[PDB]
């Protein structure tokens, strides 16, 4: 009943990367399963998938360089060799017949993990409190997320107890190859200091900033 | 091989209309009719919508339908909402034998009119440890508006040209506005070397500006 | 034959 996809990380082109597909709830051994692929601001693309018994088929674009295999608890997609065009969100997928019928369709999706196939290497945000020009009743205070590599931070407000009034807008990829990105939060004159937590697992990173007007 | 040509590519309707998403393939469709729809938010994973040419899938609101045979499949959405704000993908099975096994269509970005709302405008000046890294970056931030708005930056009165990053938050599920944030990239020489820094946003014919000087921040 | 990905 649950997927979850892993290993997605910053690749040097040229080199190979396995990823994971766990699953939750149901047996690999009743169940097919598919990878399918989406680059930054593009849409879907099927890879490939394996059968209940192991038999494997790959579109014509991936064969050669794409391998799935599984056990029973477990469905893998291994690159042989990365280009930048592999960069992109990869699912995995229950595909969705039995031995009486296809449905045709893929009916449980993991939420994705993301492979970024560039030069550079793992890069740490720089973090900056974004507060208005010198009480105001109503204000607007945020974090400037600046200059990561790869994607994704997570950003969230007093350890994810604030909630209401949050916008953490999308990344955009600067020129250079790095990220950025900016959350703000409206609080109110009566507030205390709002405090913005700012996660990179790929450098292991946990940087706070504590904003007030 | 095999294709599914999907049409439009982006649509815009009011709240209570009607869309209609065109999925064409390019030859046959396994068992004539295993033609699916997704529907994908901004950031999230698909979710199945109809499989089998029209068959609605759980957890589905029965205001989406779909239909076809062969090669021609559609999807209809009979009464938008803001909640179907998000980008829809058609997905057909083939003979594996002949084609690939699977293909999805490109996709069709579905923005849902909501009622008209002016933004208000943030500006935030660089926080003063950001200059000696030799780069400064200043924000604006367009609030809770609809439709689509553009952003002008002005250095001194100068209308710039580069340096500008915009990202706009999906539309909100319940009223349809938008949120922008614009970002402006200068060097701390540049930065240093200019005082007045405004943002524009214009809605229609409509602007809103804010402003600082870089002497009083 | 049947399901067609249970063969190669």
């Amino acid at each position: 009943q649950s997927l979850e996809e892993s290993g997605g990380r910053l690749v040097t082109p040229g080199t190979p990367l396995t990823l994971t597909c766990t699953v939750s709830g149901f047996s690999l051994n009743n169940n097919a399963m598919t990878w399918v692929r989406q680059a930054p601001g593009k849409g879907l693309e099927w890879i490939g998938l394996i059968s209940r018994s192991g038999i494997t088929h790959y579109a014509n674009w991936a064969k050669g360089r794409f391998t799935i295999s599984k056990t029973s608890t477990t469905v893998d997609l291994k690159i042989t060799t990365s280009t930048t065009e592999d960069t992109a969100t990869y699912f995995c997928a229950r595909v969705d017949y039995d031995d009486y019928r296809d449905w045709g369709s893929f009916n449980v999706w993991g939420p994705g993990t993301l492979v970024t196939v560039s030069l550079g290497q793992p890069k740490a945000p720089s973090v900056f409190p974004l507060a208005p020009c010198c009480p105001s009743s109503t204000v607007t205070l945020g974090c400037l997320v600046k200059g990561y590599l790869p994607e994704p931070v997570t950003v969230t407000w007093n350890s994810g107890t604030l909630t209401n009034g949050v916008r953490t807008f999308p990344s955009v990829r600067q020129s250079s190859g790095l990220y950025s990105l900016s959350s703000v939060v409206s609080v109110t004159s009566s507030s205390q200091p709002v405090t913005c937590n700012v996660a990179h697992p790929a450098t292991n990173t946990k940087v706070d900033k504590t904003v007030a007007p | 091989a095999a294709v599914l040509t999907q049409t439009p590519s982006s649509v815009s309707s009011a709240v209570g209309g009607t869309v209609t998403i065109n999925c064409q393939a390019s030859q046959s469709l396994y068992n004539n009719k295993n033609l699916a729809w997704y529907q994908q938010k901004p950031g999230q994973r698909p979710k199945l919508l109809i499989y089998s040419a029209s068959t609605l899938a759980s957890g589905v609101p029965s205001r989406f339908s779909g239909s076809g045979s062969g090669t021609q499949f559609t999807l209809t959405i009979n009464g938008v909402q803001c909640d179907d704000a998000a980008t829809y993908y058609c997905q057909g099975e083939f003979s594996c034998s002949s084609a690939d096994c699977n293909a999805f269509g490109g996709g069709t970005e579905v923005v849902v009119k909501g009622d008209p709302v002016a933004p208000t405008v943030l500006i935030f000046p660089p926080a003063a440890d950001q200059v000696a890294t030799g780069t400064v970056t200043i924000v604006c931030v367009a609030n809770k508006y609809f439709p689509d708005v553009t952003v002008t930056w002005e250095v001194d009165g100068t209308t710039q040209t580069t340096g500008i990053e915009n990202s706009k938050t999906p539309q909100n599920s319940a009223d349809c506005t938008y949120n922008l944030s614009s970002t402006l990239t200068l060097t701390s020489t540049q930065y240093n070397s200019h005082k007045e820094y405004t943002c524009k946003v214009t809605q229609g014919t409509t602007s809103v500006v804010q402003s600082f000087n870089r002497g009083d921040c | 034959h049947f399901p067609q990905f249970s063969y190669s």
